[PDB]
């Protein structure tokens, strides 16, 4: 009925109505970096 | 349409005296460069949502706005705050007053009290039934459009009216450019000067540069690359 | 350097509140459409309550009954109820039951204290005291401290009962009964609740403690509206605004 | 009409016993409650009262020997019997009903001793 | 609870001479019911909690009391003949009936 | 929950507001009569 990962979190579940196994992948995420000159020069910035 | 409203809509989040300090607080603030509805009082008095608290500003020349009314149905079925400003005596009642079909101004109460060039800005919020009033008086000289500048509102009055406020209405005098903003649970850095008055603020969620300033707790950012947040 | 003497000052206002108007008065409200009362500008003088009271329960949250005099409370509200003792245990925060879902939701973040004593000699009635009324069904459960005064006939089926009684159609309101030889857990109780915030706010209701004169430029043990400490008190040029 | 009526009131005898019955119509004894009150000659009234759905009993009395409620629960009548009631009591006996409130109706019966 | 009653003996010269009835009780009582009787024959008719009248009685009545003492006030017309009053308590058993005597002629 | 006949509801396992959403693998009903003064005795760490 349940699967577990190395960290003991839930890996997969069996749907109680239709006996299939679904993997759970956390929703997309990632870092955001800001490249900017000093505010005494300009208010333009770039985003990485 | 958007304008360069800058830092309007900031009020004192609490009653603590501070000076020469940058304080980070989470409260209901007006989003920076957000939309504020522009109303006219010539020859536009809709009912607006209150959400969890509303910031108020108005510019007057003949004292058009003299009293606010808060409630839900405006039909005498519940208690409704009635404020009238006649002579120099403020009178406050919250009885179920019978109002006319179209209220206008000519040119069961539980708490009774009896006593453009100038904008008087106010904050009216209800927390667990408690009606908290903030205000600030300052001179300006601008009639055409939204005033440019910053002004923080101090609290003066606290009226125990006990009405859950979800909508509000204005009063127009028919023979007054008033302003309505809305608060959101944003995090702001408020700068207190040597006299304890906040003169500016940074909205930490306006844009990545504001995020950098908020993360680094300063209004000046040195040249370089900073890691500030995570996309989700 | 050690302090030599204490300096105690409180606002010079004294009048009876009185508490008797809140507690002692008669014929107070039913459980719904309860009432809120506000109290200001009076001496606390709890010692008369300590002596006089015979109340079968006191419980306080964030405060203790010792350390209760010499406190200044910024706002005071009092709420009064008629209740059945199972609800008296229900009135605690965090619980479940008809009361906590339907009537008088009370938040876990609270600083007051709640008092109950048993009124069976007065509230009960031979033949039942029907005037106490309570509400049994609602589509959702309320947030803390708000009332409802309503009637919209409850539908217990897919078809409407068209705003009138009929099949699967009930009036949401029903009457308690309390009698002689009542069930000791069932029988009626009267409950009073007080709510306040204890810090950083000009206050008006202060305890029965006499003030003294203040001496400057000396290490003293001071008490200003409950705030204590040791230090030298000097003049300043800080122009506080009226709410600070 | 909703009615209380008095039936076989006690009549003079040398024997000190007395009997009286009261009868009810337009409501059932299972639906409301009826209370019984007595007056000595030249005095205020004296009371015996009980609240029930049916079959319950409550009493307080200065004397209780031979004394408990007597009832014919077919709706026909309620009955009273005492050995010495003629001398002790009951110049007049009264038959009365109570509800939730403001619905209280009284009947009067006269007992000869 | 035992209850105790006082009454005058009095001769009138007109209606509008105000009239009071009083009862005093041995211990706390919370609820009381208010009753009037005519002499000679004794039907019973009631004035109930909050001193609101039943059907079939004049409008001019008002009742309010204080602990261990109850009062209601009457001003005019037939009550001068018709009023004899009894006071009874309904908070706990036994339901004592009370006693007294009152007259006007 | 709607039944008013119950005098007390003290839970040590799950919070009283979670019973509407949570569900269980098995339920056992242990049914017996005790003396009122012993109600306090049905708890871990208690004796008598
Ligand atoms: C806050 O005030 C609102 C406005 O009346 C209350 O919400 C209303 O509740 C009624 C009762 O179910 C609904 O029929 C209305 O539709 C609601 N109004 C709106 C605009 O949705 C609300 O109950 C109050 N809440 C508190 C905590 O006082
Ligand atoms: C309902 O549960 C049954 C039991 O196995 C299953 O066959 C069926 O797929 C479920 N219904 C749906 C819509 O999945
Ligand atoms: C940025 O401008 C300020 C203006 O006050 C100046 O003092 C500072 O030296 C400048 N820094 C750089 C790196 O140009
Ligand atoms: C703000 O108002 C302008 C008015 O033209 C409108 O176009 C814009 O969509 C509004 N902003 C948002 C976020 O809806
Ligand atoms: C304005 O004048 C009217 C005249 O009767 C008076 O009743 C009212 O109190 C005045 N307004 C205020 C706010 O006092
Ligand atoms: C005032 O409040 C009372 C509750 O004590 C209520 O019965 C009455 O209807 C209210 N009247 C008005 C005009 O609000
Ligand atoms: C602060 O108050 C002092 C008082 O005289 C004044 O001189 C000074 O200009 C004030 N500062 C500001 C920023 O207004
Ligand atoms: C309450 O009021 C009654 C009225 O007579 C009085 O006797 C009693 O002393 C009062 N109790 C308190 C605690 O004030």
């Amino acid at each position: 009925q349940f699967g577990r990962d190395i960290a003991d979190t839930t890996d997969a579940v069996r749907d109680p109505q239709t006996l299939e196994i679904l993997d759970i992948t956390p929703c997309s995420f990632g870092g955001v970096s800001v490249i900017t000159p000093g505010t005494n020069t300009s208010n333009q910035v770039a985003v990485l | 349409a958007y304008t360069n409203s800058f830092t309007r809509g900031v009020y004192y989040p609490d009653k603590v005296f501070r000076s020469s300090v940058l304080h980070s607080t989470q409260d209901l603030f007006l989003p920076f460069f957000s939309n504020v509805t522009w109303f006219h009082a010539i020859h536009d008095n809709p009912v607006l949502p209150f959400n969890d608290g509303v910031y108020f500003a108005s510019t007057e020349k003949s004292n058009i706005i003299r009293g606010w009314i808060f409630g839900t149905t405006l039909d005498s079925k519940t208690q409704s705050l009635l404020i009238v400003n006649n002579a120099t005596n403020v009178v406050i009642k919250v009885c179920e007053f019978q109002f006319c079909n179209d209220p206008f101004l000519g040119v069961n109460c539980t708490f009774e009290y009896v006593s453009f060039k100038n904008l008087r800005e106010f904050v009216f919020k209800n927390i667990d039934g408690y009606f908290k009033i903030y205000s600030k008086h300052t001179p300006i000289n601008l009639v055409r459009d939204l005033p440019q500048g910053f002004s923080a509102l101090e609290p003066l009055v606290d009226l125990p009216i006990g009405i859950n406020i979800t909508r509000f209405q204005t009063l127009l005098a028919l023979h007054a450019a008033y302003y309505v903003g809305y608060l959101q649970p944003r995090t702001f850095l408020l700068k207190y000067n040597e006299n304890g008055t906040i003169t500016d603020a940074v909205d930490c969620a306006l844009d990545p540069l504001s995020e950098t300033k908020c993360t680094l707790k300063s209004f000046t950012v040195e040249k370089g690359i900073y890691q500030t947040s995570n996309f989700r | 350097v050690q302090p030599t003497e204490s300096i105690v000052r409180f606002p010079n206002i004294t009048n009876l509140c009185p508490f008797g108007e809140v507690f002692n008065a008669t014929r107070f409200a039913s459980v719904y459409a309860w009432n809120r009362k506000r109290i200001s500008n009076c001496v606390a003088d709890y010692s008369v309550l300590y002596n006089s009271a015979s109340f079968s329960t006191f419980k306080c949250y964030g405060v203790s009954p010792t350390k209760l005099n010499d406190l200044c409370f910024t706002n005071v509200y009092a709420d009064s109820f008629v209740i059945r003792g199972d609800e008296v245990r229900q009135i605690a925060p965090g619980q479940t039951g008809k009361i906590a879902d339907y009537n008088y939701k009370l938040p876990d973040d609270f600083t007051g204290c709640v008092i109950a004593w048993n009124s069976n000699n007065l509230d009960s009635k031979v033949g039942g005291n029907y005037n106490y009324l309570y509400r049994l069904f609602r589509k959702s459960n309320l947030k803390p401290f708000e009332r409802d005064i309503s009637t919209e006939i409850y539908q217990a089926g897919s078809t409407p009962c068209n705003g009138v009684e009929g099949f699967n159609c009930y009036f949401p309101l029903q009457s308690y009964g309390f009698q002689p030889t009542n069930g000791v857990g069932y029988q009626p109780y009267r409950v009073v609740v007080l709510s306040f915030e204890l810090l950083h706010a000009p206050a008006t209701v202060c305890g029965p403690k006499k003030s003294t004169n203040l001496v400057k430029n000396k290490c003293v043990n001071f008490n200003f509206n409950g705030l204590t400490g040791t230090g030298v008190l000097t003049e300043s040029n800080k122009k506080f605004l009226p709410f600070q | 009409q909703v009615q209380l009526k008095e039936s076989g009131p006690g009549l003079v005898a040398p024997s000190q016993s007395l009997s009286i019955t009261c009868t009810v119509s337009g409501f059932s004894l299972t639906r409301y409650g009826v209370h019984w009150v007595r007056q000595p000659p030249g005095k205020g009234l004296e009371w015996l009262g009980v609240i029930w759905a049916d079959g319950s009993t409550y009493y307080n009395s200065a004397l209780m020997s031979r004394l408990s409620i007597s009832k014919d629960n077919s709706k026909s009548q309620v009955f009273l019997n005492m050995n010495s009631l003629q001398t002790d009591d009951t110049a007049k006996y009264y038959c009365a009903r109570d509800g939730r409130g403001y619905d209280d109706y009284w009947g009067q019966g006269t007992t000869l001793t | 609870q035992i209850v105790l009653t006082q009454s005058p003996a009095i001769m009138s010269a007109s209606p509008g001479e105000k009239v009071t009835m009083t009862c005093s009780a041995s211990s706390t009582v919370s609820f009381i019911y208010w009753y009037q009787q005519k002499p000679g024959s004794s039907p019973r008719l009631l004035i109930y909690d909050t001193s609101n009248p039943a059907s079939g009685v004049p409008v001019r009545f008002s009742g309010s009391g204080c602990g261990t003492s109850y009062y209601l006030t009457i001003s005019r017309m037939e009550a001068e003949d018709a009023a004899t009053y009894y006071c009874q308590q309904w908070n706990t058993y036994p339901l004592t009936f009370g006693a007294g005597t009152k007259l006007e002629l």
